[PDB]
């Protein structure tokens, strides 16, 4: 069921800067042509962002377990749909319930169960040289899923699993918070054209979903897909992601004429 | 460090500062005021009202 | 008379008094609720064959329905009913957004723990409400359903835990609790405990030990699109008039007009600088409407002394007069920079000023005066 | 000189600006809760019955009265300063102009 | 207008201390009167044109 | 045994730890109300007389 | 500092009417400015030393 | 929290009144100082120069 | 301390409490001393935050350089947010982020106690 992947190199973690990223619409009220002050958890401006890689070249396939703390800012720069989803929980084994949110390329599945997760979870796509096709071939992630209390499955779709050459073209940003039983997700999708780290700019994320989960989340793990032609027989593709943490902050938000947040001030950044 | 050391002192100035009450300095110092006064006196004695 | 009441006098001397503001009244009311035809699943929530154990409480989403509570009047009887963020009498005029029903069985002496701010084995280890709770807690005796002669042991609660639960947290693990110094790798004796216990529910137990069914309805009000509404009848939408209204439970008075504001898909209401609703998305036609207050002001009264005459002139500061938002006309209408003055004759002769009006204009009482 | 240096008339511009700011402040202050569950009377009345709504409304009324009282007090103080300036101007008209 | 915004229930409660509003307006009216007076003292010194 | 209400008993409690959880596996109370302190704060406090 | 004393819960409640504090400081700042201005008008009349 | 909030709001309102009273008194006193400073400036011009 | 919470700096005290006194209070009736429950030592409590900060700003339409004045810092671990050189000490406080110039000029942005600042030239 589970596979322990090998043949990876050893690099220190990379770091980048968050600039002005991580702002989301704090409410569901239309406002326009106004400055508004709010106090939610936010990614602080110009904060320390940990940079993780999936590269083939110095092979890396970074999918570590990270702390969740008070909430997470997550971002991804991709060309070929490598990052599929996340695991949230505490012990991440069949002692406690945990949340699994995964895009498996045919549907999107959200489950809350006493999952026994793999110690190196992944998904994967096999390339058929014959007739040039990219197909889902593997789903590991867990060995068991007992006592499920929440479940959602999306309508069917077909993901483009083709490997790509070129720069990163898709920036996806998410904010994850766990408050009074709800797992709150905010998101934004921005087109990009970049070759290294998280791009500069400003965009506010919109609410996506409030999930009635009811569990304790202290750690989380990112699920990446593999490419194949086995613990050594694999290709890392190409993709990168960034993780930051939210802290209570006061922000001055600027709403333009059409009610879009176009700018902001982090009131705790400095004396100016 | 002066307000932290001298606690037994019960200094009213520290009590005010710890509660957010601050006294700001004047822009003109006493030395500067004395210079303006001296100029006016020197002027008067030397040239009267002119 | 408004001047006389303000001054607490039956006599008013010569001069100009400000007199409130021009106001208009609403003429009709508008009620706009989403066109929901389904009745809410009261049967499924309150008439269920089985309820969950409190340690593993159930949660169900309620949506796209009418919250007509009266259907329970010919069936259910509740010993406990309390609402926290809304008055009970207002429930039928409102719409609700994320409505969930939590469901479980506890003892009668534990019913008091299902409340914000409580402690005890249920409040601390099985089910907890937030202090900032909007919703209603409903409970009733189920001794004739959940009790058995030899004891109904199918309902469990958590007795042992290392830390307290957070609001709306569920914990269904069965790991052995360590009360002492022993690691408790299994063992389950000495100072090691299985964390859950059963309730011995029997028909002969005293009331404090009889089972109670508890339903908790969690919801949010007036800030987002709603899918569950009370039993109100929608009316037609009336524009460009002063009307009273109710949009998804939010009431007010004002003038509704078409708007050019573009709300994001999740935005139902808009607000101004004073955080007052100034726009809504109509529930049936998804049109954005702007709301303008009915009353806009600008009124003062020019008075000769009342010991001379009772003729007055009224100045409307914001009326152009060139259906004028005035109380009356009756000719003698003169327009100046200070407003539309009604009730005074304009004279082409200049005189010294007596009662100043403003912007170069004065008034006086003169001759048949 | 007057055309060249726009700051020359700052003394008159300041009067205009101060009064405008004071009125805009009163409007902005309407958004304050003052201990109430909501700054909007309609939210209070849409959700609460009379005896509960009354508590929340009294909190807002007291706060709103303080905002107006603060405004009036500041206008009286400023007016006194204007009066002094006007008296100076009147003296100058009599002694410098006539 | 400022306090209640045409809400009837608020207006009826506001009446509990209506002497306050009257007093606020006496103060503002007095200011308005002085502003016209100040203008005349500075400029209308000579009534011969 | 408990005392008659007309001649109610009174006992001094001192030099101990107020761990109320010991009652969870035994007692069941139909009534419980605190007046000068919130129930949730009892475990963080010390008491005098 | 004056009102809450670094208590976090108070600070978060104080924010319900934070426009008030800003207004109090605008008033005090204006006074501070005048005090330096008053000093110059009385003494710095002649800039020739 | 929900009980503490009531008690804290009572203190915040009172603390704000103390600061507002202070500021109002400083503004009144400052006006008196300004008048004295203007007198002094006049004397400098007319008595000293 | 025995259920009474707070934030502050604890130091040894010379206050002598009577046998029945557990807490001491200041003029504002705020606890400013406690008797430790295990070692019967009297400790004084001093608030952590002591103030004195202001910011000197060229217009933001010109530059984003600012200087920060610490009114109660001597600078001669300074209770400042940062240093970065350009540290000048005056009677009005420790000014960090400005170059001291020996030339006198007319005043532009007043700081206090005879000191003014301006934005001048590579400005
Ligand atoms: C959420 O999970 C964490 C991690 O399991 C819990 O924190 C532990 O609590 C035990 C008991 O007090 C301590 O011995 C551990 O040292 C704690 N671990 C960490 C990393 O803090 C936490 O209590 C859980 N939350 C709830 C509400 O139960
Ligand atoms: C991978 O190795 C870890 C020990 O480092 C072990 O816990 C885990 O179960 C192994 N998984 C597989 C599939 O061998
Ligand atoms: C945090 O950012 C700094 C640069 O400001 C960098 O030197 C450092 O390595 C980063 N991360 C950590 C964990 O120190
Ligand atoms: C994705 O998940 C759904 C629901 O569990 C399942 O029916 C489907 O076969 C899965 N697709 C793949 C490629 O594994
Ligand atoms: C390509 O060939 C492989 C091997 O025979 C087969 O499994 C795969 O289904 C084929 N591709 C498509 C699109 O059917
Ligand atoms: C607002 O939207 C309109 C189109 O409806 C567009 O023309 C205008 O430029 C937008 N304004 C801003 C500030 O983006
Ligand atoms: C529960 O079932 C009874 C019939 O046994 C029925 O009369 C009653 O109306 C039902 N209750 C609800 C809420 O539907
Ligand atoms: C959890 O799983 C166990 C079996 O391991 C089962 O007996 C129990 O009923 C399940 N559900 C809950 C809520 O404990
Ligand atoms: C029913 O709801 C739809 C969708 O909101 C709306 O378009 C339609 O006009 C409504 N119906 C009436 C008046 O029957
Ligand atoms: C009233 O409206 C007319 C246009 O119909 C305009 O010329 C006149 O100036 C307006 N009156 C005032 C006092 O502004
Ligand atoms: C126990 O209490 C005594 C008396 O207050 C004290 O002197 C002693 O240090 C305490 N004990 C420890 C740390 O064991
Ligand atoms: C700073 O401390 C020194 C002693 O190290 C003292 O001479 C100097 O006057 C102090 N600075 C100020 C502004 O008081």
């Amino acid at each position: 069921q589970c596979v322990n992947l090998t043949t990876r190199t050893q690099l220190p973690p990379a770091y980048t800067n968050s600039f002005t990223r991580g702002v989301y619409y704090p409410d569901k009220v239309f406002r326009s042509s106004v400055l508004h002050s709010t106090q939610d958890l936010f990614l602080p401006f110009f904060s320390n962002v940990t940079w993780f890689h999936a590269i083939h070249v110095t092979k890396r396939f970074d999918n570590p377990v990270l702390p969740f703390n008070d909430g997470v800012y997550f971002a991804s720069t991709e060309k070929s749909n490598i990052i599929r989803g996340w695991i949230f929980g505490t012990t991440l084994d069949s002692k406690t319930q945990s949340l699994l949110i995964v895009n498996n390329a045919t549907n999107v599945v959200i489950k809350v169960c006493e999952f026994q997760f793999c110690n190196d979870p992944f998904l994967g796509v096999y390339y058929h040289k014959n007739n040039k096709s990219w197909m889902e071939s593997e789903f590991r992630v867990y060995s068991s899923a007992n006592n499920c209390t929440f479940e959602y499955v999306s309508q069917p779709f077909l993901m483009d699993l083709e490997g790509k050459q070129g720069n990163f073209k898709n920036l996806r940003e998410f904010v994850f918070k766990n408050i009074d039983g709800y797992f709150k997700i905010y998101s934004k999708h921005t087109p990009i054209n970049l070759v290294r780290d998280l791009p500069q700019g400003f965009s506010a994320l919109e609410p996506l979903v409030d999930l009635p989960i009811g569990i304790n989340i202290t750690r989380f793990q990112t699920l990446l897909a593999l490419h194949r032609s086995s613990s050594s027989g694999w290709t890392a593709g190409a993709a990168a992601y960034y993780v930051g943490y939210l802290q209570p902050r006061t922000f001055l938000l600027k709403y333009n004429e059409n009610g879009t947040i176009t700018d902001a001030v982090d009131c705790a950044l400095d004396p100016l | 460090g002066d307000c932290l050391g001298d606690i037994a002192a019960r200094d009213l100035i520290c009590a005010q500062k710890f509660n957010g009450l601050t006294v700001l300095p004047p822009l003109l110092t006493d030395e500067m005021i004395a210079q303006y006064t001296s100029a006016l006196l020197a002027g008067t004695i030397c040239s009267g009202w002119t | 008379s408004e001047t006389k009441c303000t001054l607490k006098s039956f006599t008013v001397e010569k001069g100009i008094y400000q007199t409130s503001n021009f106001r208009v009244q609403p003429t009709e009311s508008i009620v706009r609720f989403p066109n929901i035809t389904n009745l809410c699943p009261f049967g499924e929530v309150f008439n269920a064959t089985r309820f969950a154990s409190v340690y593993a409480w159930n949660r169900k989403r309620i949506s796209n329905c009418v919250a007509d509570y009266s259907v329970l009047y010919n069936s259910a009887s509740f010993s406990t009913f309390k609402c926290y963020g809304v008055s009970p009498t207002k429930l039928n005029d409102l719409c609700f957004t994320n409505v969930y029903a939590d469901s479980f069985v506890i003892r009668g002496d534990e019913v008091r723990q299902i409340a914000p701010g409580q402690t005890g084995k249920i409040a601390d280890y099985n089910y907890k409400l937030p202090d900032d709770f909007t919703g209603c807690v409903i409970a009733w005796n189920s001794n004739n359903l959940d009790s058995k002669v030899g004891g109904n042991y199918n309902y469990l609660y958590r007795l042992f835990r290392k830390s307290n639960l957070k609001p709306f947290e569920r914990d269904i693990s069965t790991e052995i609790y360590q009360a002492g110094s022993t690691p408790c790798n299994g063992v389950e004796g000495f100072n090691c405990y299985f964390p859950l216990q059963s309730y011995g529910f029997q028909p002969t137990n005293g009331v404090g030990y009889q089972p109670y069914r508890v339903v908790v309805l969690s919801f949010e009000l007036l800030h987002a699109p709603a899918t569950v509404c009370g039993p109100k009848k929608s009316t037609n939408l009336v524009k460009n008039k002063c009307v009273n209204f109710n949009f998804n439970g939010l009431t007010g008075t004002g003038v509704l007009t078409e708007s050019n504001k573009k709300f994001l898909p999740f935005q139902q209401f808009g607000r101004d600088i004073a955080d007052t609703t100034d726009a809504v998305r109509d529930p049936q036609t998804l049109e954005i409407l702007d709301i303008t207050p009915c009353s806009f002001g600008g009124v003062s009264v020019i008075t000769p002394g009342t010991n001379t005459s009772n003729q007055v002139a009224v100045l409307y500061q914001d009326v152009n007069c060139t259906t004028w938002r005035v109380y009356s006309t009756g000719s003698n209408v003169f327009q100046t920079r200070a407003g539309c003055l009604i009730g005074a004759e304009h004279v082409n002769n200049s005189y010294e000023c007596d009662i100043p009006i403003g912007a170069g204009i004065c008034a006086s009482y003169q001759t048949s005066q | 000189s007057l055309s060249s240096t726009p700051s020359a008339l700052g003394k008159l511009q300041d009067v205009v600006n101060q009064n405008a700011q004071a009125l805009n402040t009163l409007v902005k202050q309407l958004s304050s809760n003052f201990g109430a569950i909501s700054s909007v009377l309609n939210d209070i009345l849409s959700r609460l019955d009379p005896p509960e709504a009354e508590v929340q409304i009294d909190r807002l009324i007291t706060g709103r009265l303080q905002s107006l009282q603060t405004y009036v007090t500041q206008q009286l103080i400023r007016a006194a300063e204007i009066r002094a300036s006007a008296n100076l101007a009147a003296t100058k008209m009599s002694e410098c102009v006539l | 207008m400022y306090i209640c915004g045409d809400s009837t229930e608020c207006s009826n409660l506001l009446l509990q201390y209506g002497s306050f509003c009257t007093q606020l307006n006496r103060a503002l009216t007095g200011i308005a009167v002085e502003q016209d007076k100040n203008t005349q003292e500075v400029f209308a010194q000579v009534k011969q044109i």
